[PDB]
């Protein structure tokens, strides 16, 4: 009945009735929203209706109150939304306790034990309800998608619909393929607000489309050859030595790369070994990279086709390059998540298309162009975790020159963004795998070719990477101390402060 | 918040200090009644001399603003004298500037306009006094007008000020609703009966002070104790 | 705080007696409720609706002493323009000048803002003009407006009744109807004050004229 | 006290300005920050001519600088009207420092909030460089820097400043460019340089001219390597 | 952010386009003149504020220009007019016993010294020269849109008007752009005289029609491209 007032087809609805119905749908500050009701059946009716209210004819966006109500309805829905079921099966263990509760004397009403036929009926209804919930979820995505594509819908309503669609990312199921196409296509939508909403959604879609990686239980004592002391000794020990970064240890070969354990996370091994320790499976067991696109699933194919097309990438790079706020812009980790997902899922399939853009972005000294490349570089390095040795070596041959040019061009506006890129790339990774970058920033941080301030920025980016690898780089920290000790009395104030921090 | 301390708006939209000024008028403990008859206007106020030592002539609440205009002041006495001096100056200035005597309505507006300034500006407190001006307007006949600390002014067929103003207004309303235009004797009787009923005093001539203006004699006249006694004795024999 | 004082001043206007302004093709009508508290009060002694010039008149909802200060300033501003340009002041010009005085009181310290909202009607160049000025000093041009108690209810009633083409006589009737909606007791010629602006200029309808309009309704 | 400290924070955030006093040329160089994609750079200056013989570079709040610069310019003309002589660089600095000491209102952000490097030539022909502070203290310096990276630039200037460095007008311009180049990284894109000269009007070098000097310093660095 | 005001500078002219919004049905269209007030013969301004706020600021700006004309008998250069008002705004903010002006203004003008120019003044009293800029409601979306579509040194008044209609359509909360709800003024030099002309409703309507048909052609091409891909 409340939805009838905001129906677009209904005529003679009047401004007052439409405004009143929106207030009923908004709800009280405390109480039933009536538009965010948990049940899918209620949400499927309310969400499309709000989006299609734009064509109502009783809607005056020109009046300020109507816009405030629509913004409040969207804000309340976003703040009070919670994921809604989709599967409600109850485990057998719970039913056994329930049967005992039915069969309990004292405060007991005599009742027949549930018939086997009755128990079967309950299972059938629950299966129907869960199937019905899934049907509603797919319809809500389809109906909301129809609303946003309406020929004559005010822009505000399209924005409200795209936000509602973003709330429908599930985490238990991949998004309907039509929605995946809309979000990848809307990555380059003219509105920045829609573009940011698409970036967040596509990064989530990439996690849904991610293929699981196998893991192998390992004995830390066996690989080290150490006895693994019973007492809880903490810090560097004989058993933890392999994790430490050593120049001789770095694999630098295809055979050595396959042989090395590559533990990854920094915390493992410092205080005690976990009862079960997993080092990841061998490359052959792990999901095959470099698929031909015939193998890729339809959802993966949609992301692949758009990213592969040169024009789509060129537009995306230009939109990413544009400044949004002057002096308030930052790394934006959501952009890093999108790139890390693309590289991890597609194994550098789009690396040739992105290569011309990356070279140009590094050359340009503009703060915005440098920020965009930094996010891609951080995602490219992080996405390379499960890549084969041949692929990782190729990425580094391209990356080492571009990073050197970027560090040379580091400026007050972009110094923080470059520090974030190095820190994000270094975090959660084995130091031995990232040996190319560690050598790159440690070769001559205080070269002095850039000048003071540039030297301090280069020392700062190196400091961020060393901090991320904690205790797993006994060398490198020693090498930096040796490099810094002669220059301690030869540095200006900006460098001196950075030397003190490092 | 200082809303109560100074004359600035409260969250409700009310200025408390003006309300406190109204409380001050009642603090004196004296009540004044003014009635407008067909041919005359009369003012009666209770006069209390607390000490035998005080000279009776000096204690008065009835003042002559101009030859044809007289007033009754209810409230803080020093504030009353301040308003009376301002009204007298305004009346003289009007005759000098415009060549004719100020109308009673115009004089009440001028005092009320000065009263508004006190409500708007924090530095000056509102004056806790009520001015009732009686005069004969040549064009519109006898006129009774009352000025408030709020700066409001209005013309009244009959009006009261002081501790018993609410009770006095109720007695006056009944007489005004019924009856007819009153003669001078009836108008003086109405004011004295109203004050006597509210305060239950059976006033002796010394207790009440009476001021009158008539169409026949426009000049303001304060009745002598004997004249007040003649009205009181006539009221007793009725 | 000055902004908070303005909000508080607006509250006093809302608590004030209801006043209605309607602009029609041939004239503007300004109507106000003037219920005397007691039979003792003399109805003819004080007038809520006041002329500023031959063609300009104003009505208010809020504190009356504050309203009087503005009417004196408005009358002075009209005379100053007449002396310099030898022509009646445009209503829009007067409203801009009256608004500036209210802004001065809000900006200054040690002085509370005015607690009165002014509805100003004028006729210049053969066009009716109706304007509203706030304690803040903001002014808006309104085809119809209601101020004071139940202003929100009155304004919605005005929306249904108002027609783009209306005669002044019809406009007077709807203005009286708007006051009737929020009138607690019987409406009489003494209870309501009505002022009309036309090509002739602002005039306060005599109580006898008000009685005739009330009888028709 | 607190107001003076707040003003000092504003100057520290300001664009770096370096000045060198040379035998025949006083050079003022200020870093030019990027503005916005659709903005026009003509409005932003940071180097202003107080008079024919005096030039000023400011780091601090832009609005406060406009008021101080206008008041100083009116004073220079008033001094010329009263005494018939060009203002001494010290006299204009003293006036600006006094204006900083009093904003003309009790409290009311009395420190102006701009630190100024004032460079120019006296009627005698003596080159002069002075620094003004929000506190109202004014000092004379052979070379000095204000704004971001000022302390680091000063140390470079202390080592670099020498009789050889100020020997020729080109060398003095190069010294200003090298010191600015440490705080601001780029070629001529982010640097604005003004040369007062001797008995000549202030000249702001065109972007092409500054790039040529920037190119020469790079060639000297390569030869030094 | 009372109302959106958008200025675009083009090689042949500068244009100020401003939203016209009716908060209440009973409000009259006396203030429909809205922005593009006309400071002088060569300058015009748009205020992101209530009409009462605009009148005090516009009247002061007109007085400054007239004072310049009385002394020099030549029109005030555009930068000087903006700088003088900004100094008054700064003084109110800087001095303790004053409240800073809350209105942001957009200025379009032609001067002999720098030609057609567009400027923005913040409530702070700081001004900037902008090739294109927006103030008022939904300013952020417009500035992002302007940066994406503005071509520096290739803009023409006709291209600028088309960009304005496109950016206004996607930033203003009108729902459907109409000639009544948008006001556009153009400053151009004809002969030796600067001409400020508010575009007529019929002319503005034609621009909206050209934008609508162009959008339809793009939509038709997009559907055809999808069909070709299928
Ligand atoms: O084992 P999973 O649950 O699948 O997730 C892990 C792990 O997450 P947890 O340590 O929380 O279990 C990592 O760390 P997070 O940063 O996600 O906490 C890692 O992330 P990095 O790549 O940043 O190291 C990556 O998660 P993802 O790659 O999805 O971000 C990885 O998942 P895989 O086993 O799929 O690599």
């Amino acid at each position: 009945l409340v939805l009838e007032f905001l129906r677009p087809d209904r005529q003679g609805v009047t401004q007052q009735q439409f405004k009143g119905a929106l207030y009923c749908l908004l709800g009280n500050h405390s109480g039933v929203c009536l538009a965010n009701l948990h049940d899918w059946d209620c949400i499927v009716q309310t969400w499309p209706a709000i989006v299609s209210s734009g064509l109502s004819q009783a809607m005056s966006l020109e009046k300020p109150s109507i816009v405030r109500l629509f913004d409040d309805l969207a804000e309340k829905i976003h703040r009070q939304y919670e994921t809604i079921g989709l599967d409600f099966t109850i485990p057998k263990s719970c039913v056994e306790i329930a049967e005992l509760l039915q069969q309990s004397k004292n405060p007991s009403i005599n009742q027949i034990l549930l018939s086997p036929e009755k128990i079967k009926e309950g299972i059938k209804r629950q299966q129907e309800k869960n199937a019905d919930a899934l049907r509603n979820y797919e319809n809500l995505v389809d109906t909301l998608l129809d609303g946003v594509e309406q020929r004559n819908l005010p822009w505000k309503f399209e924005h409200i619909g795209i936000g509602l669609l973003s709330l429908l990312l599930r985490d238990d199921r991949v998004l309907p393929l039509r929605a995946i196409r809309f979000f990848v296509e809307n990555l380059n939508h003219d509105a920045i607000v829609v573009r940011k909403m698409a970036i967040s959604a596509v990064a989530g879609i990439l996690k849904q489309l991610k293929r699981t990686h196998k893991k192998l239980t390992i004995n830390p004592c066996e690989i080290s050859g150490c006895p693994k002391p019973t007492q809880l000794i903490a810090g560097d020990r004989p058993d933890n030595h392999w994790l430490h970064y050593d120049s001789k240890t770095i694999p630098r070969t295809k055979k050595e790369w396959e042989s090395s354990c590559f533990v990854e996370k920094t915390h493992w091994g410092y205080y005690t070994w976990p009862k079960n320790m997993v080092v990841y499976a061998g490359v052959e067991e792990q999901p095959k990279l470099g698929r031909s696109r015939e193998d890729m699933t339809e959802a993966e194919q949609i992301i692949f086709d758009h990213f592969s097309d040169p024009k789509f990438v060129e537009q995306l790079i230009t939109f990413l390059s544009l400044e949004d706020r002057k002096g308030k812009d930052k790394f934006n980790p959501r952009r890093f998540c999108l790139f890390k997902g693309i590289f991890r899922n597609f194994d550098d399939a789009f690396l040739p298309v992105l290569k011309p853009h990356l070279e140009h972005l590094v050359a340009d000294s503009h703060e915005s162009t440098q920020r965009c490349v930094a996010e891609i570089i951080a995602g490219l390095i992080r996405g390379s975790k499960h890549w084969t040795f041949e692929k990782v070596e190729k990425l580094w041959e391209l990356l080492c020159p571009l990073l050197r040019t970027a560090l040379s061009n580091i400026t007050v506006e972009t110094y923080n963004d470059w520090g974030a890129c190095i820190a994000t790339s270094c975090e959660s990774r084995d130091p031995r795998k990232l040996h190319w970058l560690f050598e790159l920033l440690l070769e001559s941080p205080l070269s002095g070719e850039g000048g003071s301030f540039v030297d301090a920025c280069r020392l700062y980016v190196l400091q961020g990477g060393l901090a991320q690898q904690e205790w797993r780089v006994p060398e490198l920290l020693h090498r930096l101390l040796k490099y810094l000790e002669p220059k301690l009395t030869q540095v200006y104030k900006n460098v001196r402060e950075r030397i003190g921090s490092v | 918040g200082f809303d109560r301390h100074i004359t600035i708006f409260s969250p409700e939209g009310r200025l408390y200090q003006v309300e406190y000024a109204f409380k001050a008028i009642n603090q004196g403990g004296l009540t004044s009644v003014a009635v407008r008859g067909k041919d005359c206007a009369v003012i009666v106020t209770q006069k209390k001399v607390p000490d035998k030592l005080l000279d009776s002539s000096t204690v008065t609440h009835l003042f002559k603003i101009t030859e044809n205009i007289g007033c009754v002041m209810t409230g803080m006495t020093a504030d009353s004298r301040s308003q009376v001096q301002r009204a007298r100056y305004e009346a003289a200035n009007w005759k000098y500037k415009y060549g004719y005597e100020i109308p009673v309505d115009m004089l009440c507006k001028r005092i009320a306009d000065i009263s508004q300034v006190y409500t708007q500006n924090a530095e000056m407190r509102p004056l806790g006094c009520c001015m009732i001006l009686i005069g004969i307007d040549e064009e519109q006949g006898p006129q009774v007008y009352k000025c408030d600390p709020a700066g409001y002014y209005c013309g009244f067929k009959a009006t009261a000020a002081g501790v018993k103003q609410t009770e006095s207004t109720s007695f006056l309303e009944k007489k005004v609703k019924k009856k007819f235009d009153w003669t001078f004797e009836q108008t003086v009787e109405t004011a004295i009966t109203c004050l006597s009923t509210v305060l239950s005093i059976d006033f002796k001539p010394s207790e009440i002070e009476v001021g009158v203006v008539t169409v026949e004699n426009p000049k303001f006249r304060i009745l002598t104790e004997a004249e007040i006694d003649a009205h009181l004795v006539a009221l007793a024999e009725r | 705080g000055k902004l908070v004082q303005i909000e508080y001043a607006l509250a006093a206007v809302a608590g004030g007696a209801p006043s209605v302004g309607i602009k029609a093709a041939n004239g503007v009508v300004l109507a106000t409720e003037k219920k005397q508290k007691s039979i003792l009060y003399d109805e003819r002694s004080v007038h809520k609706v006041e002329p500023i010039t031959k063609h300009i008149g104003l009505v208010y909802s809020g504190m009356g002493p504050d309203y009087r200060v503005l009417v004196h300033r408005a009358r002075k501003l009209a005379q100053q323009y007449y002396l310099v340009y030898q022509e009646p002041i445009p209503t829009a010009q007067l409203v801009q000048r009256v608004a500036s005085v209210m802004q001065e009181y809000t900006q200054s310290g040690g002085v509370r803002p005015f607690g009165v909202s002014l509805l100003i009607c004028g006729w210049n160049e053969g066009r009716p003009y109706l304007f509203q000025s706030d304690p803040s000093g903001a002014y808006f041009a309104w085809k119809a407006t209601a101020m004071g108690k139940n202003y929100v209810n009155g304004k919605t009633f005005l929306e249904k009744r108002y027609n783009e083409d209306l005669e002044l006589e019809d406009a007077i009737h709807t203005a009286i109807l708007t006051l009737k909606e929020s009138f607690e007791g019987q409406m009489t010629e003494d209870n309501i004050e009505v002022g009309i602006c036309n090509e002739a200029g602002f005039r306060r309808l005599t109580p006898t004229e008000v009685k005739d309009y009330l009888a028709a309704i | 006290l607190f107001q003076v400290e707040y003003a000092q924070e504003a100057v520290k955030k300001g664009s770096t300005a370096v000045g060198v006093r040379g035998r025949d040329i006083v050079v003022l160089g200020v870093e030019k920050k990027s503005v916005a994609k659709l903005q026009d750079e003509r409005t932003v200056r940071k180097i202003c001519a107080l008079d024919d013989n005096v030039c000023m570079a400011f780091a601090g709040l832009t609005a406060d600088a406009r008021i101080v610069i206008n008041r100083a310019r009116v004073e220079c003309q008033s001094h010329r009207l009263t005494v018939e002589d060009p203002v001494t660089v010290e006299y204009i600095t003293r006036y600006i420092a006094s204006l900083k000491q009093r904003y003309t209102q009790s409290n009311g952000r009395r420190p102006f909030g701009i630190s100024a490097l004032i460079v120019g030539f006296d009627f005698d022909g003596t080159p002069r460089l002075y620094q003004t502070d929000p506190s109202g203290t004014y000092h004379a310096w052979k070379a000095n820097a204000i704004g971001r990276g000022a302390k680091s630039v000063r140390e470079f200037l202390e080592k670099n400043y020498t009789d050889e460095a100020i020997e020729t007008d080109d060398l003095t311009i190069k010294l200003v460019i090298k010191a600015l180049l440490e705080v601001v990284q780029s070629g001529g894109k982010n640097i604005e340089l003004a040369v007062m000269r001797r008995d000549q009007s202030l000249k702001i070098l065109n972007p092409e001219e500054i790039e040529k000097y920037v190119a020469e310093i790079e060639k000297e660095k390569e030869e030094n390597e | 952010h009372a109302g959106t005001c958008l200025g675009i500078l083009a090689n042949d002219g500068v244009l100020l386009a401003a939203e016209r919004r009716n908060i209440h049905k009973l409000l009259d269209e006396v203030f429909f003149s809205e922005k593009i007030y006309k400071l002088n013969e060569d300058m015009a301004c748009s205020v992101a504020g209530i009409t009462s706020d605009a009148n005090v600021l516009t009247n002061e700006l007109r007085l400054i220009a007239q004072r310049y004309l009385l002394q020099y008998q030549e029109p005030i250069p555009c930068e000087q007019l903006v700088t003088a008002l900004c100094d008054i705004k700064q003084a109110y903010t800087q001095f303790g016993g004053k409240r800073p002006f809350g209105v942001s203004l957009l200025y379009i003008g032609w001067d002999k010294h720098y030609g057609f120019q567009l400027y923005q003044s913040d409530p702070s009293g700081n001004y900037g020269g902008w090739k294109a800029t927006c103030i008022g409601n939904n300013s952020a979306a417009a500035v992002s849109m302007l940066k994406q579509d503005y071509k520096e040194g290739e803009m023409t008044l006709k291209s600028a008007l088309a960009l304005a209609i496109k950016v206004l359509n996607k930033t203003m909360d009108v729902s459907k752009l109409s000639a009544e709800k948008v006001e556009i003024a153009t400053l151009t030099r004809e002969n030796g005289k600067t001409v400020i002309r508010v575009l007529k409703q019929k002319e503005v309507e034609q621009l909206i029609k050209k934008h609508e048909e162009e959008e339809a052609k793009a939509e038709r091409e997009k559907k055809e491209k999808e069909q070709k891909e299928k």
